[PDB]
């Protein structure tokens, strides 16, 4: 019916604004027309049960910059309209997944920059309909769950920056995400497994994490990629046709990288020229091409080698059961795929049970079968060309 | 050091007390219209471009954000800053000139700190003008890229000899929590008494000026997505000095609206500058550190 005294609301009465002020918990007499309430840059330790239960027409709550250590499991119960719930900037060290009992509507999930320690298994499971979710600057993060992000089906966007991830999680059910945010965490290598069963992925900001290595096809699987930050890393090179396979890819951040402009990254200077000015920075070696954008750099004055398959697959005769190796040493940054006996190509990113391609270009098998009979070529291409090598399988 | 005028009369050089300049700075934040809450606007985070808690109201007082609250006194963690429009405007530059004004001859002692909140500039200048603001000189030029924003090689103050410099170390993206300074080294400069002319009057002004030219980025190219992730934000701007009394004065006081000298050995003036009216059979002489410890006084005498 009326404004509180430490708060100052609008004439819709749609707006409360209680910032500032040296409240230790939240107002008394909040009004039920409220659809957006402001308590950040306050002191307060504890949400407990019930507290906005009346507040029906609530959209966003503004939690965000408080000392809030303890969330009650009916603490946000009768917010039916509730859409965003910020409570970043707080004292939280575990995630209070009873408190998101019943927020059919919630959409947004600001948890950034909490001391939580872990995000376990099944966490958000009650939020089905959340779409967006910011757990980023979690620098206090020891553990998570390879199920912690099941039960999300409807999340688009994830916020997973600042955390110092050493190892990426198993994003596998977040099957309808299409905004990935890993910025600012720890990955010297970018594998294919990385970011597998992300088909709907349409933008990937892997900046400031130290990537000094992108693997053979690690993207490959990235069929929806539109956009792809990369800038801010250690990379010198990229591998031959890394995003051949990417139909969308149309916007692309490669700056800040130490790009090594020889042979390996024509294909790129090409692909940017052909599918793209300040997004891609410059060549930092060789001495001859430092200075020079990526998107500048011509293949006109470049002399290049075909792929060097230096070692060719060997003939191999094995029993069942044992496991074989099919090996092609090939310059690092080439392109390698294998065409199996019955017509299969199979790549570093493909998911195989027991034949496997390696980083180095070389086909694992793991225990062979009766029916691994055959010719195993290996198919090696650049931008200068390409190179097959045969071997025979037997038994 | 230099601190007592007169004892026992018997007269020696004198210097004002350090002060926290900010406490008597006046502002001037061109251009008009800059200054974010009329119309309101709500601010995003790089980190998260859909995170768009904040917003700025010129109308409400707690969503309001004044040039002067960058420079008045802080409690524990209940930070006050100036914050200026969203990049709405893009193409066209986003572009804020901040002026330190003081209306008297001040002496830097200590580093020239601004406090940013949210990112720090990718191009700014700092500038300083001795006569009120008629000529101006650059401090040190601050930018993501120097060769880029002003076609200056990318040098540091750590690494000088006994010069107007580009600095890089000051405007990289490290996110909202992290690298909030922008400083202007002044103790590593006067590291490298001393009777140089240009030394003393190099930390000398009666203004200061930021010519925030390009606001942070987030670590990347501008998105047109999203332009209200772009603005600029000040808590603070600590300019730490004493005033120049020309070593004829010991205090420094606000009169008639700006800071004035308490002149001794029978001078006058805003600086100490000229001889007072009935001491005026010697020309005006500026006091000496050198004999030490007390120094020469170089008083104005009477007939
Ligand atoms: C593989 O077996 C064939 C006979 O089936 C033999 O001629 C060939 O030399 C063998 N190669 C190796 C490496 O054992
Ligand atoms: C900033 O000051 C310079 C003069 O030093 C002036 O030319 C320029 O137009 C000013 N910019 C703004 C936005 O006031
Ligand atoms: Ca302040």
């Amino acid at each position: 019916q009326n404004c509180p005294s430490v708060c100052s609301c609008s004439n819709q009465f749609s707006k409360v604004v209680c910032t500032r002020r040296g409240l230790s918990e939240v107002p008394q007499g909040i009004p039920s027309n409220t659809r957006y309430l402001n308590l950040m840059e306050n002191n307060i330790q504890m949400i407990q049960a019930d507290t906005f239960r009346h507040l029906h027409h609530l959209e966003v709550l503004q939690l965000g910059r408080n000392s809030i250590r303890q969330i009650e499991v009916g603490a946000f119960n009768g917010l039916a309209s509730l859409n965003t719930l910020e409570l970043f900037d707080n004292w939280l060290t575990v995630i209070p997944s009873g408190a998101f009992e019943y927020l059919s509507k919630l959409r947004e999930l600001w948890l950034r920059n909490n001391p939580i320690e872990s995000i376990p298994s099944y966490a958000f499971n009650r939020v089905p309909s959340l779409m967006r979710l910011d757990l980023g600057e979690l620098k206090k993060l020891e553990y998570i769950s390879e199920g912690a992000f099941e039960g999300l089906f409807n999340l688009k966007y994830l916020n997973l920056g600042m955390c110092n991830i050493k190892d990426m999680p198993n994003l596998t059910p977040l099957v309808g995400l299409e905004e990935l945010e890993m910025s600012g965490n720890h990955f010297p290598e970018i594998r294919p497994g990385s970011f597998h069963g992300l088909s709907s992925l349409k933008k990937l900001w892997v900046m400031n994490s130290q990537v000094s290595l992108i693997e053979r096809n690690a993207f490959d699987g990235l069929a929806s990629l539109v956009e792809l930050n990369l800038a801010h890393n250690n990379l010198s090179s990229l591998p031959h046709d890394l995003f051949t396979p990417l139909r969308y890819l149309v916007e692309l951040h490669l700056h800040h990288n130490p790009w090594n402009c020889d042979c390996d990254i024509l294909w790129l200077a090409w692909w940017l020229r052909e599918y793209i000015s300040t997004c891609c920075g410059r060549c930092h070696a060789p001495m001859h091409m430092r200075g020079r954008y990526l998107v500048e750099v011509d293949q006109a004055s470049f002399q290049c080698s075909a792929p060097f398959i230096m070692d060719a697959p060997r003939d191999l005769n094995i029993s069942e059961g044992r496991m074989a190796e099919l090996k092609c040493r090939t310059p690092p940054m080439s392109s390698v795929k294998w065409l199996l006996p019955n017509g299969t190509v199979l790549s570093h990113a493909s998911r195989h049970p027991r034949i496997s391609v390696l980083n180095d270009g070389t086909l694992n098998f793991s225990h062979v079968l009766l029916s691994d009979t055959g010719v195993y070529t290996c198919m090696v291409t650049n931008v200068a060309g390409n190179s097959n090598a045969s071997a025979y399988l037997n038994v | 050091d230099y601190d007592i005028c007169k004892s026992w009369w018997e007269f020696y050089a004198c210097q004002p007390k350090v002060m926290r300049l900010k406490d008597y700075v006046k502002v001037k934040v061109e251009p008009s219209g800059i200054t974010c809450g009329d119309p309101p606007e709500r601010f995003c985070s790089h980190e998260n471009p859909y995170l768009c808690s904040n917003e700025c109201d010129a109308s409400n007082p707690d969503l309001a954000h004044p040039p002067r609250l960058m420079f008045d006194k802080e409690e524990e963690g209940l930070a006050t800053y100036w914050q200026s429009i969203t990049w709405s405007r893009y193409p066209s530059p986003l572009e804020a000139n901040i002026t330190l004004s003081w209306n008297k001859t001040v002496e830097l002692t200590d580093d020239v700190v601004m406090t940013f909140e949210y990112g720090r500039p990718t191009v700014m200048v700092l500038e300083k003008s001795l006569d009120n603001g008629r000529t101006w000189q650059p401090y040190q030029f601050y930018a993501e890229d120097c060769m880029e924003a002003f076609g200056m090689s990318a040098r540091r103050a750590r690494d000088m000899s006994s010069r107007v410099l580009c600095t890089e170390e000051y405007s990289r993206w490290a996110g909202s929590k992290k690298e909030k300074h922008v400083r202007f080294e002044v103790r590593d400069r006067f590291a490298i008494l001393e009777s140089a002319k240009g030394l003393k009057e190099f930390f000398t002004l009666t203004d200061l000026r930021m010519r925030l030219l390009r606001p942070a980025l987030g670590g990347t190219y501008v998105q047109r997505e999203n332009l209200y992730k772009y603005f600029y934000a000040i808590s603070n701007i600590e300019v730490i000095g004493r005033c120049k009394c020309n070593l004829h004065a010991n205090l420094c006081s606000m009169r008639e609206g700006s800071l004035q000298c308490e002149c001794e050995h029978n001078t006058t003036g805003p600086d100490c500058g000229k001889c007072k009216k009935n001491f005026r059979t010697r020309s005006w002489r500026a006091g000496s550190y050198l004999p030490l410890p007390h120094g020469s006084p170089n008083a104005c005498a009477g007939t």
